[PDB]
């Protein structure tokens, strides 16, 4: 739920917290 | 209005699935690998593997399984995309030519659902009477596999759960029976149904429903003998059959969680498991026999097993060869031993495959100076992160390179017996033949007094038997060694001067007039043997040996001047045996004939660069493919090097290109050299593996590295990079990097592994005294370092330890203000673990001195630092949703002037002139003009329509480009309209795509030296590289008629419309292409035979595949 790792696993590839949540979050 | 380009640079190399099976044929051993849009297909030897078919679906694969319907010898194959395409393959070889049918399609989307997490799951009944898949929550498809049914029809059926893990099939059971694992309030339970297709409902499976615990996200489903169910997770192994009940609790799982499987016995009694950062492991399966009942187990044992990388996929292939499946790492084949080493090991590698894994970042960097950069990456991740330099072509290792003038001839002599490696070379102006000697790294000049000096010849060397051979237009004559003078003499009894001949190493071909005499080479005497005129002038010839025979060429090839074909021929007699016909009428200069693997190929080089090729076989000599392709414009001859067992041919052209053979397709890889005339061989012991070269004027000598397109030298560092800057004057590189560290129960941690980010030649440590304000006693923190490498022989020159837990997350080396000085310039921020936006961040200026590293000044910054760029000789930075510009005093100092913080989390940023794209997280590209005079911010336009940008750069001073995670590129324009109150905020898009892939890193520049406008490479999670260039109007209309003419009739595997996966997709919105041309379509024209180019649009093929090269080329 923290950002700068969360956008860190997005860019390895490893399954990020999905797109509607930040959409929820924002 | 907006006119694009997208080709690929590089295929992605990580691995999503690995299966084993039987396509090839009941008897084979296949092993399956699928790639991003990738399919490969691998049969089993003693030794290895070997590749046998590649092939790309308009899609992302998400299934892949092997299934046997009753009434067949071989296995199929149920394929679904990441847009729901549900297709059935299977395997045709009927001749040579390999192809896969497509034995089913169809579209399995919906109207009204969401797409859930865990993705898409598909699974096949034992006994092959369905097919279940998992889409949408809540909701389980099931097609039937019925003879009918070409179209898959599917129907829907209702469940009473939501958040499916995982589903498998079970085994020796009455009619098809699931059994999953699923997510719900109270934990998640595995328990199971029964499925009636003729009336559409679950009954009842065959036991009632159980507890799990709480995190098993893995189900093996035990084979006939036992029957039930193993059960994966933290601290559990578990068995379920029907009523009895078993499990134990390994100590060993604590500190790492499992990752895949594959059953090692058919009878299910040794397990494979994976783990999640190396440990392969075993688990065992012991049984009893009851005096008159089935066979049943008592229990179950692990036991560490050896060392691998991380593992995405794991299969016992056979015979204690597994191979490792690594989506974050390089991948590698392993042997298990029936004894352990050393330490208790059992395991011993073979090979190792590389991948650049998800490219974090990357730079553009010139290392010698000329006009090609080449690229460095941080790739890898926890424990294989590595830096990559990704070098386009070979290159070279100069040691003796001089200014001499074009040299028609060069050739080797052995100026004692038959001894080892060579000891002299000769050399050839113009118009005659010169003979050094090398003796060591010098060169001189001294004539054997019993060779010519005035006249060129064409053939110099040796071939066998104690003596030198003399061809020449002039005379034919054999010279002897010992005495070092002649033995006798011959001339041409036509008094007319040669055209051309040939001799590599046992028989010399010399071709006079419209005639040929032969002559093979005999111990100190020659006798004319063979001679045939031609019915036409002859150009080339070429005698070699082929295989079993020393020298002897059962076959003859010859060449022509003005319309040009190729003439099988005997050697020993000259009688015809084919004739066929080659195109084109300019001049050749060489041809060759020359074995690389079984089968045999001969290479023809033309006058404008193009290279042609006709089949040859030594028994027959059918003719085999056949492919019109063109190179560089000054005229080329092809002689062979030495390089390996099975050595390839080289060239001479525009700019040199060695061909080599992988499999059995000539790949066009070129080398870094300017111009080139001639070769041939030198083996000196000083020089072991060099070449000896001709140019227009100038000679080059050097060492011969890799063979495929891109050299990849991986520099191990067990560190994960992050990002990478140049700084070149320092002569090094920065590259930031970050370290895995346990707590330790004294409070303080040690270590883990030794790692270069501690065991640096010198270290230092950030020192701020500004943060002042919890950590357990065993859990995972993360350290961060900097690490400048030496730009020559990439070692950690020096290491700086940023602050405990300082998240690192930027770099830039610029000068700045009235400064002369360069500096390494960071953006950090003190991540904690509790809280969730960044609150702080320092910027910091390092001064690399000599060999010491100083630090000049902080000026913390109140927030995250995202990205940032040097403006004009200011400091332009991004922090938290705000855009800011810095200056740099004189004093070395930083202050503010203007501030704007509208946006909300912009992350991207790039510049150009004096105007600023801001990317964003989630709402839209966005520019903004520095203003001068007064000097602040003020918005141009911006964007409506939400997306989620994944990466944004400037093309040109007009339009503007980003990308977005749903896997969708889109070039914005602006409007050119009237009325300036408040439509000229807003911007255009005017090109859609689905590229398909994630975005990381966008750069501006070119992996090539020094017909499109702009050029852009980034790289993507799969490790990909991309590149995205704009167009004008006329190229633009004719590819896209082009696409729509190709489009039309080209199948896919899937019989998938083309133009259904290039359209635009996304959650809510979806398009067709516009304004793009796709290079995977317009290079696979290349792939297309030539009849069904005339079926292509036919205003002709060659006007139009001149235009595929041109474009081709810019990656």
């Amino acid at each position: 739920q923290i950002l700068p790792k969360v956008l860190h696993k997005r860019t390895l590839g490893l399954p990020a917290m999905s797109t509607t949540d930040l959409e929820a979050y924002f | 209005m907006s006119y694009n380009y997208v080709v690929t640079a590089q295929k992605p190399t990580a691995v999503n699935g690995c299966v084993t099976g039987h396509f090839t044929s009941a008897e084979d051993l296949n092993l399956l690998i699928a790639k991003n849009t990738r399919l490969e297909i691998y049969v089993v030897t003693a030794e290895g593997l070997r590749p046998v078919k590649e092939v790309g679906m308009y899609g992302k694969i998400a299934v892949m399984e092997l299934f046997r319907p009753k009434g067949e010898s071989k296995d199929l194959l149920f394929i679904l995309t990441a847009k729901y395409n549900a297709c059935i393959l299977e395997y045709k070889q009927s001749g040579e030519s390999i192809d896969i049918i497509t034995r089913a399609h169809g579209n399995v989307q919906d109207r009204i659902g969401r797409p859930s997490e865990t993705g898409i799951i598909g699974i096949i009944d034992p006994e092959c009477r369905m097919i279940g898949l998992r889409l949408y929550d809540g909701l389980f498809k099931v097609i039937p596999l019925d003879r009918d049914n070409k179209e898959l029809k599917a129907f829907n059926i209702r469940l009473e759960e939501l958040h499916v893990i995982d589903v498998k099939f079970l085994y020796g059971c009455q009619a098809p029976t699931i059994c999953f694992v699923y997510q719900d309030p109270q934990g998640r339970h595995v328990k199971t149904y029964e499925v009636s297709l003729r009336e559409k409902e679950f009954n009842k499976g065959p036991w009632k429903q159980e507890n799990v615990e709480a995190e098993a996200s893995m189900v093996i489903a035990v084979p006939e003998p036992f029957g039930g169910a193993i059960i994966i997770g933290q601290e559990s192994i578990t068995y379920h059959n029907g009523d009895k009940y078993l499990a134990i609790a390994p100590p060993i799982i604590k500190q790492s969680t499992i990752v895949c499987h594959n059953r090692v016995d058919p009878n299910g009694s040794r397990y494979l498991l994976g783990d999640m950062e190396g440990r392969l492991f075993m688990l065992l399966l012991e049984k009893e026999e009851q005096m008159d009942g089935t066979v049943t187990l008592k229990d179950l044992r692990v036991e560490l097993l050896g060392e691998t990388s991380i593992a995405e996929c794991l299969t016992y292939l056979d015979n204690g060869v597994v191979f490792v499946g690594s989506r974050l790492g390089d991948s590698q084949l392993v042997k298990l031993n029936v004894d352990s080493n050393e330490q208790g090991s059992y395991v011993v590698a073979m090979e190792t495959f590389t991948n650049l894994g998800p490219i974090v970042d990357m730079c553009v960097v010139d290392l010698e100076r000329q006009g090609q950069g080449q690229l460095v990456t941080c790739s890898g991740a926890f424990k294989e992160g590595s830096l990559r330099i990704i070098r386009n072509g070979i290159g070279i290792h100069e040691h003796a390179s001089i200014d001499l003038p074009g040299i028609k001839g060069l050739w080797p002599l052995r100026s004692d017996p038959n001894r080892e490696t060579d000891d002299t070379l000769v050399l050839s102006f113009v118009g005659q033949t010169r003979v050094l000697m090398l003796n060591g790294e010098e060169v001189e000049e001294t004539e054997l007094m019993g060779f010519v000096d005035d006249q060129q010849t064409f053939f110099c060397g040796n071939v066998a038997h104690q003596q030198l051979i003399q061809i020449t237009s002039a005379s034919v004559r054999l010279v002897s060694q010992e005495p070092k003078a002649l033995v006798s003499e011959w001339k041409e009894p036509q008094a007319k001067n040669i055209s051309v001949a040939s001799c590599n190493s046992s028989q010399v071909v010399v071709a006079v007039g419209r005639a040929l005499y032969y002559l093979q080479i005999h111990p100190q005497e020659l006798r004319q043997i063979s001679h045939t005129e031609m019915e036409h002038e002859v150009a080339c010839l070429d005698i070699t040996p082929l295989g079993d025979s020393n020298g002897l060429s059962p076959l003859c090839a010859i060449g022509l001047w003005t319309d040009i074909s190729a003439r099988i021929l005997k050697l020993p007699s000259f009688e015809l045996l084919h004739k066929e016909m080659l195109g084109g009428e300019i001049i050749p200069r060489s041809i060759l004939m020359t074995t690389f693997e079984s089968s045999h190929y001969l290479l023809c080089a033309l006058g404008d660069g193009a290279l042609f090729y006709f089949g040859l076989n030594i028994e027959t000599g059918l003719l085999s493919d056949r492919k019109k392709v063109t190179l560089g414009t000054q005229p080329t001859v092809l002689r062979t090097f030495r390089s390996l067992s099975t050595t390839n041919v080289f060239a001479c052209s525009d700019r040199p290109t060695v061909i080599y053979s992988s499999n059995h397709k000539l790949v066009f890889s070129n080398v870094n050299l300017k111009e080139v005339n001639y070769m041939c061989p030198l083996n000196s012991d000083g020089y072991p593996d060099s070449l000896a070269l001709a140019n227009n004027s100038t000679l080059t000598i050097g060492t011969i590295d890799e063979i495929q397109k891109l050299h990849i030298r991986t520099v191990p560092l067990y560190e994960s990079p992050r990002k990478i800057c140049y700084q070149e004057v320092s002569q090094c590189f920065g590259v930031l990097s970050s370290r895995i560290e346990v707590q330790d129960t004294s409070g303080g941690t040690t270590a883990l592994r030794p790692s270069a980010s501690t065991q640096a030649l010198s270290s230092s440590v950030s020192s701020s005294k500004l943060f002042s304000s919890e950590t357990s006693f065993g859990e995972e923190v993360e350290v961060h370092n900097l690490l400048i490498i030496d730009q020559h022989t990439f070692e950690v020159l020096h290491a700086h330890q940023f602050l405990q837990n300082e998240y690192a997350l930027s770099l830039v080396s610029c000068k700045l203000g009235k400064d002369p000085n360069t500096y390494f310039i960071v953006g950090t921020a003190m991540v904690y673990p509790e809280e969730a936006e960044p609150k702080q961040g320092r910027i910091v200026v390092f001064q690399y001195s000599d060999g010491k590293l100083q630090t000049v000044a902080e000026k913390e910054v109140k927030g995250a630092v995202y990205s940032m760029v040097e403006f004009n000789g200011k400091l332009l930075a991004s922090i938290n949703s705000t855009v800011r510009l810095y200056e740099w005093t004189t004093e070395k100092e930083l202050r503010t002037e203007c501030n704007h913080y509208n946006n909300i989390m912009a992350l991207y940023l790039k510049t150009k002139g004096d105007f600023i794209l801001v990317g964003d997280l989630m709402r839209s590209v966005l520019l903004l003009a520095y203003k001068p005079m007064e000097g602040n911010f003020e918005e141009i336009a911006r964007d409506f329509n939400p997306n989620w940008m994944s990466a944004v750069e400037i093309l040109d001073d007009d339009n503007f480009l980003g990308a977005e995670n749903a896997f969708n590129l889109f070039v914005c324009q602006k409007d050119s309209a009237a009325t300036t109150d408040e439509e000229r905020q807003h911007l255009q898009e005017v090109g859609l795509f689905h590229l398909g892939e994630f975005v990381n890193v966008f750069c501006h520049g070119s992996l090539v030296m020094q017909p499109t406008q702009g050029s852009v490479l980034f790289g993507t999670v799969n490790g990909m590289i991309g590149l995205v260039t704009s167009l004008s109007e006329s190229w633009y209309n004719l590819l896209l008629d082009m696409q729509n003419r190709l489009n039309k009739v080209i199948k896919s595997v899937g019989k998938i419309e083309h133009s259904f996966w290039r359209s635009f997709h996304t959650e809510r919105k979806t398009e067709p292409a516009t304004g793009f041309i796709d290079g995977d379509l317009i290079e696979s024209f290349l792939d297309i035979s030539r009849p069904k180019m005339q079926e292509v649009v036919a205003a002709t093929a060659d006007d139009l595949i001149k235009v595929v090269e041109e474009l081709t080329r810019i990656h």
